[PDB]
C-alpha cells in the first residue's frame, strides 16, 4: 500500500515511513534500505548455495 | 384440513382480528417477561 | 477587415502539453477575413511568427502545403470503431476499409513519406501487404489492450465490451487498457479520480514549475484527497478536475487550459469508465462513476443543492439553501410559503417551489413474484412525480434502473429507462428477472437514478423477509438408454401402416413414454422440448383409445388455432385416410361443434372452442363421453389464453371424476420444472409423468445469445441486421435459416437487409440453392412484388399480411431447399409447417401501443421459435441465434436451458369461468366456488409458489382465506355487474345477464356495459360504439405508425367518434367495423385486425339482441338484428338492400 | 505473411 | 483534530479499508461457555469495516434473532447505523433507540463499534455507554446485549464482544467520569462472549432516512436528544461526499470566472 | 444539375458556404410536394464543419437562408439521446467531424442513415490536421456504406487551395 501510494507521490520510501514496521517482515523491511540491495536482486538461489556451503 | 373451507369476508376479518389480538397479547407477555428479566439482572448487581 | 495581423502564431495546446504552432485551419480562417468584400479592394494579411516557421505559413497560404493523412496516429482507434460497428469482421475487411481511407490514397501516391520504399511499391502495386501489416499492427494494439479479440490464424476480429465502450466514448486503446487494469470494484472516490487522471488522453499533460504554487493552493482546497504528489502529472489532472467541479477560480493560463482540456475529455472518459464499471456490474463503482459524470457535466458537487442544475435560479438563494443544511427531499413536502419561510426568502419561495417540483423525482413500486427458486420476477412501476418542462427536461429524461443485492456491490440487473415527454405523469411498467442466490439476501436494492440529473435517484428496497421462494423443482425424468423401439412394438398392423415409411425406430422420448401411453391407461404427462415428437405420444394415446373401442372419442386441445390446423391436417391424412377414423377440427360455431364432436373420433380444437362445448357438459353427452383428452402444449397455461386451457383441463378432470368412467388425460407440453403440479392437477402419477429436460431432444440444440446494449428499439433492430447475416454465415452457410422479426413490417426490411449484406460481399444470390428456371412457376403466383425480388435472391419473407397461397408457396420453397433464408414474423412462430437448421431470433420484443412500451416476447413464443430449428434426419444438430437486448440476455439464458416454470394466471380471468360454472349449476354456493377452484392448476400452484399469487403461506388457513377472498371477489364482481344473484351471502344463482354472458362466450365486463349502456332508444349509429367498446376487443393489436392511419379513417367513416384517442383499441375497432360496413379499402395490417374483430362481432351482436330481448325493447332489438345481418354482408343500414350481392358498385345503385 | 510494423 | 490535511490522509487510509475485510480475527478466549452465542454475518461486517474510520470510532446498533430450535445462539441480522460522531476512544450515540417496523421482528442484540487499535480489555467508555443504554432502554436485555469491538489491528481486524455483568451494568449506570481510567472500574464489569462469522446467511443495514449516519465532521448538528427515522438502505463510507458538507459547500461561487479562460471547443460533446 | 461528388478547392472567404447551400438546395429540391413547399421528412443533409463556433454560426446562416423552405437546421450537441432526437427532428444537421463520428460510432444515426443523402465536409484541409483521422474514418465509413449498402450519399468536400487535391 505505502509503495503504490508513494509511487503516486513519485517519491522514494524514507526512514520515517515504515518506521513502525522496522524489525518486521520475514524478508526484513530493513533490507529495502541496504546499499548493495540492487546487486542483491541479482543474487539468485542463495539459500540452496548456503545449504551447500557446509559441503565446501 | 385438506379441503379449503370457504370463509366469509366478515368471518375472515374476525379471524384476522383475533390473530392480531393474540399476537399483541403475546408481545405484551414477552415485554413483561423482558421487564422481569431486566429487573432480575439489575437486582443481581445492586 | 482590410488589415489582418496574426500576432505570434503560437497557441498553448493542452493536448500536446506545450505551446505549439497555430493550425492550418486556424491560419486559413484567420487569413480569410483579410479584406472586406464590400469596400475593401485589396486585403492585407500580416503573419508575425518565428523565422523557422515562416516556410509553413508561406506554403499553407500559397497552395504549397500538401494534405497528408494522419490516420497512422489513430489507426487503432479507427479500426476499433469499424470493428465495433460491424463494418469490418476479419483482416480482409479491415484492409478493404483501410483502402477507402485517405492514408491508402496518400500511401500509393507518396510511398516515401509514408515509410514505404520504391521496392515495396514495385512488389505490391495495389498496396495490399502494407494494409495487412497496418491492420495487423493496429489489431495487435487492439488485442494487446483487450479492445478486440483478434486471432492471427484466421484474422477474424471479435468485438469486446471494452472496444464498444472505447469506440462509443472515443477513448484511446491505451486509456481502455489503463481502465481495465486499474478499474476495480473496491475503488473509492479518491481512487476514481486517480484512475481517470491516468488515462492516455492526458499523456502529454506535464506539471510545470510556474504553476506548482497555484496547484498547491488547489490541492489544499480540493474535497477529494489525492494520494499522488504535486510534482506528478496525475495529481495535477486530479486537482484540475476537482477544481473545475468545485468552481475554483484559476489564475495561470496554462493551468486554465489544462483544466478545460481535462474537463472536456473528462465527460467522455467519465462516461466510458461508468460504462465499463456498469457492464462489469460494480454497483458501488457505478454509482460513483455515474455521480462523477453528472458532477463534471453539471459543474457541481453531489453534496450541493439540487437547484444548481437549474441555471435560472439565483446563486444567493442556492447558497442560502446550502447554508441551511436540510435534506433535499424535505422541500418536497413544504408549500410555497413554507419553502420561502424556511430559507428566509419569501419572494423566491414561489420560484423555489416551482424549481423543486420541476426536478426529476420518480416514485418506484415493486411487485415481486418468485417464478423459480433462483429466479424472481420484479415488476417495477415508475410513476413520474415531477411536473414536465420542455425547457428543463427536453424531449425525454434518461434514467438507469440498477438492481443490486444487500451489499450494493453487484448489479443483478441494469437497464436504461427513457422517460419520454409524451409519456409523462403515467406509470411505466418495467418487467425484469433478477437472480436469487442460495444465501437469500434480506432485500434487494432498486436504484432508479437520473443519467444526467445530479442528486436525482430513487431507492426502493425490495425486502425478501416475507418472500416464500418456490421449492427446488425435482430433477426431470432421465432419458433411459433403452434400445430404439421398432414399429413392431405396436400391436395393430394397420397402426404400423401409418409409420412404416416414416421412420423405422421411434425417438428415445417416444420409446420411454410409449409403454405408459400405449401399454397403459393412466394419465400421462409428457414434458419434452418442442421438437422431440410430442404429437407421436398423443397418437399413441389416440391409438390406445382406438384399441379399447372403435367408437372412441379423442379430444386434442391446442393452445393455438394454427397448431390445431397443422395437427388437423396431420391427423386427417393419418387418422382418417389410413385408419378410417373420423378426425374433425372444431370451429367457432357451437351449433356445428356438437355435430362434429358426436360424429368425429378425434376432436381437434382450441381452448376457446372446447370451453363453449364443455361449459354445458352436463347437457351435452358427447363432451362427457370422451375416452381420451389430449392437451398439447400444457406449458401455455402460464401465458395469454392460458386460463381458458387451465379451466378446460380442470373441467375435464372434474368431469372424469363423476361420469363413472375416467377420461384419459394425456398432457403434452414443453420441459417444465414444476411438472409435479401439472401431473398432480391432471391426475398423472409419479411414474407416468415423463418430464424431460431441454437437452434431451433427439436433435442437439446449440443456443447462442447475442446481447445488444442498445436502449432504442429501432437502432437495436437496425444494428442486428448485420449480425443476422454474420450469424447465418457462421452457423449455417448451406443450411435453412429462419429469422424471427418483431413485426410484419420488419420482415420485409430484414429480408432486404440480409440481401443487402449478401450483395455487399461477392456471394450474391448465395441463399438460392436452386436456379431461376424452377422459380418462375412459384414466383408467378405471388402478389407481393418485393417478395419476388427477395425470393429471386434466395431470401424469403413471412408475415400476417401475406395470403395463405403466398405463405404456402414460401413454405414449400423453403421446405424443398430451394431457398435458404426465411424471414418470418413473431406471430408466425406457431403457424409454420417447416423447420430449418439455424433459427434467428432478432429483437425478441414487441412494441405494444396500448401502453406505449416495448413488451418482451413471452417465453412460450421464444420456446416455439427455438423449437423451429429442429431437423430430425437432415441435420445432426440445431442452431439458434437469439439476438436480444443486453437487459433481457439473462432472462433468456435461465428460461431456455432449464425447465420452464409455468404458473397459472386464472386469478385475473376467473370471472368468465365462475359465471359459466354458476350457469351450469356446478357452483351453487360460495363453498362450491372454493371446491371448484380446488380442481384447477391455480390451487396446485398456490401451495408451491404462494408468493406469485400474493399469498403469505401454504397453510390451510392462508390457502382457504386466499381462495375465499378470490371467490368472494369474483362473485362480488359478478353480483355488481348483475350477472349473478347472491342469496344469504353464501348461495349464488345465475341471473339473466350471466346466462347470456356464458351462452355466447362473452366477457362479464362486456355484458355489464351492454346492460348499462343499452337503452330503449338505441340505434345502429350508437350500436357500433357499444359493440366496439366490448372487452373482447381489448386484445386488438396497437403498433407503431398505427395512429396516423386511423386518423385518416376517422374522417371518412359514416359515423363520427366523440373524443377519439388513437391509442385506444376500442376506437380502432369501431373504425374497423365502420370500414367493413362501408366496404372501404384498407391496409393489409388493418385488414388482418378487421378479420379478428369480425370473428367475435357476431357473438357480441347476438348478446345485444339477447340483452334487448330480456329488457323488452323492440326497437333496440330490431336494430341489433339488422346490425348482425349488415355485419355479415358488409353493408350499411342507410344504403339500399342490393349491395350484399357480389359485383355491385355505386353505378347500379344510381 | 503479416509483419508487425512501427505504428 | 488538525482538520486541515489530517482528514485527507485518513480518508486515503480509509479508502483501503476493504483490505481489512479478508484478514478478520475473532478473540476466541475468556468465553464463559454458559452465555449466548452470536453469529455476525460477514457481509455486514465487511460493510461496517469499509464504512468505518481508522481513528474515529463509528458504531452501529446490532439487531437480530435466534435460529429456530436454537435459543442459545443469536444470529445478528441487522446493523443499524445511527447519526453519530465518535472520538478515538468513545462513540456519542443519540439517546433515541433505533425504532422501525423491520426491527420489530428482531431483538436488540447489542452494538458494534470500531477501535483504532486492539485492547485486551473492554473500554470503560464502552461499558459506560452500554450501561447508559441499559438504563435508558428497557428493551435491551443485559444477558443478550453485547459490545462487538472491531479493533483495527494493522492490515487486519480483530473482533471482540463483551457482555455486561450486573455489577458492570450498575457501575456504568452510576458512572459519570468520561475519562479513560474512571474510579471503580474493574475487569469483572464485563465478560467475553462467543462470536463467530458466517457465510451461510446475510444481514442488512439501516441508515437514517432524512440524513446519513456519520456526524463526525458537522458534529455541531449532532444532539444527544435529537430524533431520527430509519431507512432500509446501505450506509455510505465515513469520508463520503454527503458526510463532509463543509468540504464541498464552502467553496466560493464562480464570480467573474471563465472570462479569461482558454478557448477550446468540445468537439465530441 | 448533377448529383456527382464535388471537391471544391477554393481560397478561404471565396464563398464556400454558397456552394454547400447549392448542394443542399439540390437535395432540398428533390422533395417538392407541388401542392405544399417541401417534404423534409424524407431526406437529411449533414454539414461537417471543423470548428464548433463555425457550426454554431453555420446553423444561423443555414436557418435564415432555408427559412422559406421550412427546413430545420440545428447543431448536434448534448448527450446521445439529445443527438438522436435532434437528428430525427431536423434536416440540415451541422456538427463537427468528431460529433458526427461519435454519433456514427454510438449508432444514433443508424435509423437516419438511409435518409442521409448529402454530406458536406467543410474545411476538407483538416485531413492534414490532428483531427484528420476522424474525417478519414467518416469519409471511409460513408464511402464504404455506399459501396456496401448501395445507398448513394452525396459527398461535397470544401477545402482551401492546398496540394494533394
Amino acid at each position: 500500500l505505502k509503495r503504490q501510494e508513494a509511487i503516486a507521490q513519485n517519491r522514494r520510501l524514507t526512514l520515517e515511513d515504515l518506521e513502525d514496521s522496522w524489525d518486521r517482515g520475514i524478508p526484513r523491511i530493513n533490507t529495502l534500505f541496504q546499499k548493495d540491495r540492487h546487486t542483491l536482486a541479482y543474487d539468485k538461489g542463495w539459500r540452496v548455495r548456503t545449504d551447500f556451503k557446509q559441503y565446501q | 384440513e385438506a379441503k379449503p373451507k370457504f370463509l366469509s369476508k366478515a368471518e375472515r376479518e374476525a379471524e384476522a382480528l383475533k390473530r392480531r389480538q393474540q399476537e399483541v397479547e403475546e408481545r405484551q407477555r414477552m415485554l413483561e417477561e423482558e421487564r422481569k428479566k431486566r429487573k432480575q439482572f439489575q437486582d443481581l448487581g445492586r | 477587415a482590410h488589415t489582418v495581423i496574426i500576432k505570434g502564431t503560437q497557441v498553448y495546446s493542452p493536448e500536446k502539453g506545450r505551446w505549439t504552432e497555430l493550425g492550418a485551419l486556424d491560419i486559413l480562417q484567420m487569413l480569410g477575413r483579410a479584406g472586406r468584400p464590400q469596400y475593401d479592394t485589396k486585403g492585407e494579411g500580416i503573419l508575425i511568427t518565428s523565422h523557422g516557421e515562416l516556410q509553413y505559413y508561406l506554403s499553407l497560404l500559397n497552395q504549397q502545403l500538401p494534405i497528408e493523412s494522419q490516420m497512422v496516429s489513430k489507426l487503432p482507434d479507427m479500426l476499433n470503431a469499424e470493428i465495433v460497428l460491424g463494418n469490418v469482421q476479419n483482416a480482409k475487411d479491415a484492409v478493404n476499409w483501410l483502402g477507402y481511407a485517405y492514408l491508402y490514397i496518400r500511401m500509393l501516391r507518396s510511398p516515401t513519406l509514408y515509410g514505404i520504399s520504391h521496392d515495396d511499391l514495385k512488389g505490391d502495386p495495389l498496396l495490399d501487404q502494407r494494409r495487412l501489416d497496418l491492420v495487423h499492427t493496429a489489431a495487435l494494439m487492439l488485442d494487446k489492450n483487450n479492445l478486440v479479440k483478434y486471432d492471427k490464424k484466421t484474422g477474424n476480429f471479435q468485438v469486446t465490451e471494452l472496444g464498444r465502450i472505447a469506440s462509443h466514448y472515443y477513448i484511446t486503446n491505451d486509456t481502455v487498457q489503463t481502465y481495465n487494469q486499474l478499474l476495480k470494484p473496491t475503488l473509492s472516490e479518491i481512487e476514481l479520480f486517480r484512475v481517470f487522471s491516468l488515462s492516455s488522453e492526458f499523456k502529454n499533460i506535464t506539471v510545470r514549475e510556474e504553476e506548482k504554487l497555484e496547484l498547491q493552493k488547489l490541492l489544499e482546497r480540493v474535497p477529494i484527497p489525492v494520494k499522488e504528489s504535486i510534482e506528478e502529472p496525475s495529481a495535477k489532472i486530479n486537482v484540475l478536475l476537482q477544481a473545475f467541479i468545485s468552481q475554483l477560480k484559476l489564475e495561470g493560463f496554462a493551468l486554465m487550459a489544462d483544466m478545460v482540456y481535462v474537463t472536456q475529455s473528462a465527460g467522455r472518459l467519465m462516461r466510458a469508465i461508468f460504462e465499463i464499471v456498469l457492464n462489469r456490474g460494480w454497483a458501488q463503482l457505478t454509482d460513483k462513476t455515474l455521480n462523477l459524470c453528472k458532477m463534471i457535466d453539471k459543474r457541481m458537487w453531489q453534496s450541493m443543492c439540487p437547484l444548481r442544475q437549474f441555471r435560472k435560479l439565483p446563486e444567493e438563494v442556492v447558497k442560502k439553501i446550502e447554508k441551511k443544511n436540510f435534506p433535499f427531499e424535505r422541500l418536497y413536502d413544504l408549500n410555497h410559503n413554507e419553502i420561502g419561510e424556511l430559507i428566509r426568502m419569501p419572494k423566491m419561495g414561489k420560484t423555489i417551489h416551482k424549481y423543486v417540483h420541476l426536478f426529476p423525482k420518480l416514485e418506484l413500486s415493486v411487485h415481486l413474484q418468485p417464478i423459480t427458486r433462483s429466479t424472481l420476477k420484479v415488476e417495477l412501476t415508475i410513476t413520474p412525480d415531477f411536473q414536465w418542462d420542455e425547457k428543463v427536461h427536453g424531449s425525454s429524461e434518461a434514467f438507469w434502473i440498477l438492481v443490486e443485492d444487500v451489499d450494493s456491490e453487484v448489479i443483478l440487473h441494469h437497464e436504461y429507462f427513457l422517460l419520454k415527454a409524451k409519456y409523462a405523469q403515467d406509470e411505466h411498467l418495467i418487467t425484469f428477472f433478477v437472480p436469487v442466490f442460495e444465501p437469500l439476501p434480506p432485500q434487494y436494492f432498486i436504484r432508479v437514478v437520473s443519467d444526467r440529473w445530479l442528486s436525482c435517484e430513487t431507492q426502493l428496497p425490495v425486502s425478501f423477509r416475507h418472500l416464500i421462494l418456490p421449492e427446488k423443482y425435482p430433477p426431470p425424468t432421465e432419458l433411459l438408454d433403452l434400445q430404439p423401439l421398432p414399429v413392431s412394438a405396436l400391436r395393430n398392423s394397420a397402426f404400423e401402416s401409418l409409420y412404416q415409411d416414416k421412420f423405422p425406430f421411434f425417438n428415445p422420448i417416444q420409446t420411454q413414454v410409449f409403454n405408459t401411453v400405449y401399454n397403459s391407461d393412466d394419465n400421462v404427462f409428457v414434458g419434452a422440448p418442442t421438437g422431440s415428437g410430442k404429437t407421436i405420444c398423443a397418437e399413441f394415446a389416440i391409438l390406445r383409445m382406438l384399441l379399447q373401442s372403435s367408437e372412441g372419442r379423442c379430444v386434442y386441445i391446442t393452445p393455438m388455432e394454427a397448431l390445431a390446423e397443422q395437427v388437423y391436417m396431420d391427423w386427417y391424412e393419418k387418422f382418417q385416410d389410413r385408419l378410417n377414423k373420423k378426425v374433425v377440427l372444431l370451429t367457432g360455431e357451437t351449433s356445428t361443434d356438437l355435430k362434429l364432436l358426436g360424429k368425429g373420433n378425434i376432436i381437434i380444437s382450441t381452448p376457446e372452442k372446447w370451453d363453449i362445448l364443455s361449459r354445458r357438459w352436463k347437457q351435452r353427452k358427447n363432451v362427457q363421453n370422451i375416452n381420451l383428452f389430449v392437451v398439447d402444449e400444457v406449458h401455455l397455461i402460464g401465458g395469454e389464453n392460458g386460463p381458458v386451457l387451465e379451466v378446460i383441463c380442470s373441467r375435464m378432470r372434474y368431469i372424469s371424476s363423476q361420469i363413472e368412467r375416467p377420461i384419459r388425460i394425456v398432457a403434452l407440453s414443453s420441459s417444465l420444472s414444476n411438472a409435479k403440479d401439472v401431473a398432480h392437477w391432471l391426475g398423472c402419477s409419479a411414474t407416468s409423468t415423463f418430464n424431460f429436460h431441454p437437452n434431451v431432444r433427439p436433435v442437439p440444440l446449440e443456443l447462442h445469445i447475442q446481447g445488444f446494449n442498445i436502449s432504442h428499439t429501432q437502432t437495436r433492430l437496425l444494428s442486428m441486421a448485420k449480425p443476422v447475416y454474420h450469424a447465418i454465415t457462421k452457423h449455417s452457410p448451406k443450411k435453412p435459416v429462419i429469422v424471427f422479426v418483431p413485426s410484419r413490417k420488419q420482415t420485409r426490411l430484414t429480408a432486404i437487409d440480409i440481401l443487402t449484406t449478401c450483395a455487399a460481399d461477392i456471394q450474391r444470390q448465395r441463399f438460392l440453392h436452386c436456379t431461376e428456371k424452377d422459380l418462375i412457376p412459384y414466383l408467378e403466383k405471388l402478389s407481393d412484388s418485393t417478395l419476388k425480388e427477395t425470393l429471386l435472391n434466395g431470401v424469403g419473407y413471412l408475415h400476417e399480411g401475406l395470403s395463405p397461397m403466398e405463405r404456402r408457396l414460401v413454405e414449400q420453397l423453403f421446405s424443398s431447399g430451394a431457398i435458404q433464408v426465411v424471414v418470418a414474423s413473431r406471430s408466425l412462430c406457431w403457424g409454420m409447417n417447416v423447420a430449418a437448421h439455424l433459427v434467428i431470433i432478432m429483437d425478441t420484443q414487441y412494441y405494444n401501443g396500448k401502453i406505449h412500451a416495448y413488451v418482451d416476447y413471452p417465453i412460450y413464443d421464444v420456446l416455439q421459435m427455438v423449437g423451429h430449428a429442429n431437423r430430425p434426419l437432415q441435420d445432426d444438430e440445431g442452431r439458434c441465434v437469439i439476438m436480444c437486448q443486453g437487459s433481457k440476455k439473462d432472462f433468456f439464458k435461465k428460461f431456455l436451458y432449464e425447465p420452464l416454470p409455468v404458473e397459472s394466471h386464472l386469478d385475473h380471468c376467473m370471472h368468465d369461468h365462475f359465471n359459466a360454472e354458476i350457469v351450469t349449476k356446478t357452483i351453487e354456493n360460495k363453498q362450491d366456488a372454493v371446491d371448484y377452484l380446488t380442481w384447477t392448476f391455480l390451487y396446485r400452484r398456490m401451495t408451491q409458489n404462494p408468493n406469485y399469487y400474493n399469498l403469505q403461506g401454504i397453510s390451510h388457513r392462508h390457502l382457504s382465506d386466499h381462495l375465499s377472498e378470490l371467490v368472494e371477489q369474483t362473485l362480488s364482481d359478478l353480483e355488481q355487474s348483475k350477472c349473478i344473484s347472491i342469496e344469504d351471502e353464501m348461495d349464488v344463482a345465475p341471473l339473466n345477464l350471466g346466462m347470456i354472458a356464458a351462452y355466447y362466450y362473452i366477457n362479464y365486463t362486456t355484458i355489464e356495459l351492454f346492460s348499462m349502456s343499452l337503452n330503449a332508444k338505441t340505434k345502429v349509429r350508437g350500436l357500433i360504439e357499444i359493440i366496439s367498446n366490448a372487452a373482447e376487443y381489448e386484445n386488438i393489436p396497437i403498433r407503431h405508425h398505427e395512429d396516423n392511419l386511423l386518423r385518416q379513417l376517422a374522417q371518412k367513416v359514416p359515423h363520427k367518434l366523440n373524443n377519439p384517442k388513437f391509442n385506444d383499441p376500442h376506437v380502432k375497432t369501431n373504425l374497423l367495423l365502420q370500414a367493413h360496413l362501408s366496404r372501404m379499402q384498407l391496409s393489409a395490417e388493418l385488414q388482418s385486425d378487421t378479420e379478428e374483430i369480425l370473428s367475435k362481432a357476431i357473438r357480441l351482436i347476438q348478446a345485444c339482441v339477447d340483452v334487448l330481448s330480456s329488457n323488452g325493447w323492440l326497437s333496440p332489438a330490431l336494430a341489433a338484428m339488422e346490425l348482425a345481418q349488415m355485419v355479415t354482408q358488409a353493408m350499411w343500414s342507410k344504403d339500399s338492400y342490393l349491395k350484399q350481392l357480389p359485383h355491385f358498385t355505386s353505378e347500379h345503385i344510381k | 505473411p503479416r509483419q508487425v510494423l512501427d505504428l | 483534530f488538525s482538520s486541515k490535511t489530517e482528514w485527507r490522509v485518513r480518508a486515503i487510509s480509509a479508502a483501503n479499508l476493504h483490505l481489512r475485510t479478508n484478514h478478520i480475527y475473532v478473540s476466541s478466549d475468556d468465553i464463559k461457555e454458559t452465555g449466548y452465542t452470536y453469529i455476525l454475518p460477514k457481509n455486514v461486517l465487511k460493510k461496517f469495516i469499509c464504512i468505518s474510520d481508522l481513528r474515529a470510532q463509528i458504531a452501529g446498533y446490532l439487531y437480530g434473532v435466534s435460529p429456530p430450535d436454537n435459543p442459545q445462539v443469536k444470529e445478528i441480522r441487522c446493523i443499524v447505523m445511527v447519526p453519530q460522531w465518535g472520538t478515538h476512544q468513545t462513540v456519542h450515540l443519540p439517546g433515541q433507540l433505533p425504532q422501525h417496523e423491520y426491527l420489530k421482528e428482531m431483538e436488540p442484540l447489542g452494538w458494534i463499534h470500531t477501535q483504532p487499535n486492539e485492547s485486551p480489555q473492554l473500554s470503560p467508555q464502552d461499558v459506560t455507554t452500554h450501561a447508559k443504554i441499559m438504563a435508558d432502554n428497557p428493551s435491551w436485555d443485559g444477558e443478550k446485549t453485547i459490545i462487538i469491538t472491531c479493533s483495527f489491528t494493522p492490515g487486519s481486524c480483530t473482533l471482540t464482544a463483551y457482555k455486561l455483568t450486573p455489577s458492570g451494568y450498575e457501575w456504568g449506570r452510576q458512572n459519570t467520569d468520561k475519562g479513560n481510567n474512571p474510579k471503580g472500574y474493574l475487569p469483572s464489569h464485563y465478560e467475553r462472549v462467543q462470536m463467530l462469522l458466517s457465510d451461510r446467511f446475510l444481514g442488512f443495514f439501516m441508515v437514517p432516512a432524512q440524513s446519513s449516519w456519520n456526524y463526525n465532521f458537522m458534529g455541531v448538528r449532532h444532539d444527544p436528544n435529537m430524533k431520527y427515522e430509519l431507512q432500509l438502505a446501505n450506509p455510505k463510507e465515513f469520508y463520503h461526499e454527503v458526510h463532509r458538507p463543509s468540504h464541498f459547500l464552502n467553496f466560493a461561487l464562480l464570480q467573474e470566472g471563465e472570462v479569461y479562460s482558454a478557448d477550446r471547443e468540445d468537439l465530441y460533446a | 444539375e448533377t448529383d456527382e461528388n464535388l471537391l471544391l478547392c477554393a481560397p478561404t472567404g471565396a464563398g464556400k458556404t454558397n456552394v454547400a447551400l447549392m448542394c443542399m438546395l439540390r437535395e432540398i429540391g428533390k422533395h417538392i410536394n407541388m401542392d405544399g413547399t417541401i417534404n423534409v421528412d424524407d431526406f437529411k443533409i449533414i454539414y461537417i464543419a471543423p470548428m464548433r463556433s463555425l457550426v454554431q454560426e453555420m446553423v444561423g446562416s443555414f436557418g435564415k437562408r432555408l427559412a422559406t423552405y421550412g427546413i430545420t437546421v440545428a447543431e448536434l450537441t448534448g448527450d446521445h439521446q439529445l443527438c438522436k432526437e435532434e437528428i430525427s427532428a431536423t434536416q440540415i444537421i451541422v456538427c463537427t467531424p468528431e460529433k458526427w463520428d461519435i454519433i456514427t460510432r454510438k449508432g444514433g444515426e443508424r435509423t437516419y442513415t438511409q435518409l442521409v443523402r448529402l454530406i458536406i465536409l467543410d474545411e476538407i484541409h483538416l485531413l492534414h490536421d490532428d483531427r484528420g483521422p476522424v474525417l478519414e474514418a467518416l469519409v471511409a465509413r460513408a464511402i464504404r456504406n455506399i459501396e456496401m449498402t448501395q445507398e448513394d450519399v452525396r459527398l461535397i468536400g470544401l477545402s482551401a487551395t492546398l496540394p494533394n487535391y
